[PDB]
């Protein structure tokens, strides 16, 4: 089968400047009519793929210039002008030539925000409806930040809890350059009521100190 | 004008069946060979098969060999994926695609989400998150639903039935023990609420479960 | 050449 | 980052008062000036006033004044719009802005509407919309429902809340005598319904009224 | 008082050409520190205005160079270079320089699609609900079409009805290129009892015969 | 020149 390499895994661009992302076949892809399948998609998030070039260098109707297509034999590259906030989302090139058809891994291209953001931080008690049926949650919101490099630890009286954390992320979209986060810690009722405070502690690069919030079970 | 409908995934046991269906229109159906590409959980894209206009050629994965079957109606402009002997490598998200001249995957649907596992179906427990006591000199509060322990994905949020958009978060869901947890944050002005109501909207079609739930004061 | 290759529009210039 | 969340809309009869609000976010706040401008059903855009960072300098339109006062609260983060001795040209959604070096109206709110009427509040009916007489072989259906006789404005529809948006078309609502209609169409797969279920989900904040439908043969 | 006369109202244009839009002042708009507050401001379907030039040819951060601003004295251009669906919406020009600040009327955006597009046309009877109440609302869909140009009538057994119709209608968005329309004809219930057959027929450059949606109350 | 115009930074360059 034609295995499809492609690099760089994530492209991380300023607005307006340009971004090339490269993609590799195991072996040659010229179909047996003479043409070269070779298509790039491009995955906004939450929506499904579309065409953006195909046959290497041909765009689809509707993409606009700022996208082009080159290479041949085994050897391609998809270039991107002037980065716009719309064109985030994962990119896809394809094989169609050989079957079974193939795409390669994909590529991240993320905006490299002109300025930095401190995440807003908050945290949330288990409501008493949660703790009446046996559970205890606890919730901290981290949103709205840039860089999307972030330290996230709870600490329960001080110290600090690993089990039962779940993390959830959401990456960049064409209206929002900054990122956000979620994290949940959960405990039985019974636990929950052995300690006094919870802590959600973040550390990123906005502040030398981190950013702490708390909650007293009082 | 050209659209592309799939349906019918759903949750289904290893070793286990599901056909499903993609409804065509905007376009003269058989004219056009149609192709399923799925995507996996970790957001691969992989080619599944491809189908001639008139039906009686197909290419596929060797993979599926004797356990999906490809065909279409072009009476009725509907494209049909019948699974067999489900796998779960076979859990994706799974689009059907209309080919054109030089091209593979020129129109997508929007997908539909088959999930292959052993796991019960599930329905959701969600509840409110608001601050326990801090901040009141704050412009602004942030507000949240906790959407807990359900199986399969997906849910869906919305915020005062739709009427509230701007100031949402809500993330990806994180899989644990068999089951899913989510949240969704909103922010609003701290002068608002509460005393104007701020209420989660949740609703899980594979569970036909559907909770409002107001965030009160604590 | 595969006579029975899929594709109906897409090989065509 | 930066945020700006209006609200205080609503309906008021001729020769009242309503007091808006503007809360701010992701900022210093009191290093900017701030503006009201407002968008008229025509859909003009009309400037009502600036104030200063500090709030003791303000400019605004002569026709405002006596009539609107315009003050900030720097410690609280929040901007106001005092209104009083209310006219029918006043109807309009009011947005807030927040100034930059070389630029007026760098950042803008939602928009907070109101509505300057003696027409009395009024929910809306809303009626199903289902097909009379189907084409068998259509691979598509099309359904909606007809949001009757409300007032004021807006309102919000969405689909088996919110599962639903791709084969969505909602439409501005027209004005007959003192009260709004609107219509919302849905197309799903004709193999889907009715075997499966679909309901529009009306919000009419203003009457406070949220109710759903469910779309049944006839 | 300086006024803003923008030109043209609306302005179609193809993918990728060129749009430019006037925008003349009534008076010199030079500021008393020198500069000139000539700003442009876009409008996207359904959200805020947005900042894109400001003092007469600076682009706001974030904003695409395939923006500029030009001009002097009283005369000022807003040139958008290979046009992107993604700039669909209402430009407006808008004079900081001289208190009261004033905005042109706006120039809305529209795209010459490359193809055209035959409406989806259907019909639907009154709910039982709503001849409960003892109303009767016939509501017809014209869905996706292309070009905008488009002639509907209703019928009531074969005569042409000029009463008692309200019309709505949807622009472009940056997702979809067509345009789409809902009719609904209300009688009373009595009226409504007294004829047979109901009909939505429309007349579009896609066909020289009408499109003819019809139902009888049986 | 008015002292009195409210803009805080826009005037600034
Ligand atoms: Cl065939
Ligand atoms: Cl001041
Ligand atoms: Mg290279």
């Amino acid at each position: 089968d034609v295995l499809m390499t492609q690099t760089p895994l994530s492209l991380p661009v300023g607005l307006g400047d340009q971004a090339s992302i490269s993609c590799r076949s195991s072996q040659s892809i010229v179909h047996s009519n003479g043409n070269t399948y070779l298509e790039w998609y491009l995955q906004k998030p939450g929506q499904s793929p579309k065409l953006l070039i195909y046959k290497v260098s041909n765009r689809f109707s509707g993409v606009p210039d700022r996208f082009s297509g080159s290479g041949s034999g085994t050897d391609f590259t998809l270039k991107i002008s002037r980065v716009e906030a719309e064109d985030l989302g994962v990119y896809y090139c394809f094989q169609g030539s050989h079957a079974p058809y193939t795409f390669g891994g994909g590529t991240k291209l993320e905006i490299k925000r002109a300025a930095d953001a401190a995440p807003t931080v908050s945290i949330f008690p288990p409501s008493s409806e949660q703790l009446t049926s046996g559970g205890a949650s606890v919730v901290c919101f981290l949103n709205n930040f840039y860089p999307k490099d972030i330290n996230v630890k709870w600490k329960i009286d001080g110290s600090e809890r690993q089990n039962g954390v779940l993390n959830s992320w959401t990456d960049q979209d064409s209206k929002d350059s900054t990122y956000s986060m979620s994290s949940t810690l959960t405990l039985t009722k019974d636990e929950y009521e052995r300690h006094n405070s919870y802590t959600c502690e973040a550390t990123h690069k906005t502040s030398t100190s981190p950013i702490v919030k708390s909650f007293n079970r009082n | 004008e050209v659209k592309l409908v799939e349906s019918g995934g759903g949750l289904v046991k290893p070793g286990g069946s599901l056909k499903l269906s993609c409804a065509a229109s905007g376009f003269i159906f058989s004219n056009y060979a149609m192709s399923w590409v799925r995507q996996t959980p970790e957001k691969r894209l992989e080619w599944v098969a491809t189908i001639s206009g008139g039906g009686r050629n197909i290419y596929s994965l060797d993979s599926v060999k004797g356990r999906f079957t490809f065909f279409r109606d072009n009476a009725r402009n509907t494209l049909y994926l019948q699974m067999s002997s489900l796998r779960s490598e076979d859990t994706a998200m799974y689009f059907c695609s209309r080919e054109n001249y030089g091209s593979s995957f020129t129109y997508w649907g929007q997908g539909t989400l088959v999930t292959v596992s052993s796991a019960k179906t599930t329905p959701p427990s969600v509840y409110p998150l608001a601050p326990g006591s801090a901040a009141q000199t704050n412009s602004m509060v942030t507000l949240g639903c906790l959407v807990k322990g359900y199986f399969p994905e997906p849910v869906t949020v919305t915020w005062n039935s739709g009427s509230l958009s701007s100031g949402v978060h809500t993330f990806p869901a994180v899989l644990q023990s068999d089951l899913y947890t989510l949240s969704s944050s909103v922010t609003v002005p701290s002068s608002t609420w509460p005393s104007e109501t701020v209420t989660c909207n949740v609703a899980h079609p594979a569970s036909s479960t559907k909770v409002d739930k107001k965030i009160v004061p604590r | 050449f595969d006579s029975a290759e899929p594709w109906t529009v897409r090989n065509e210039d």
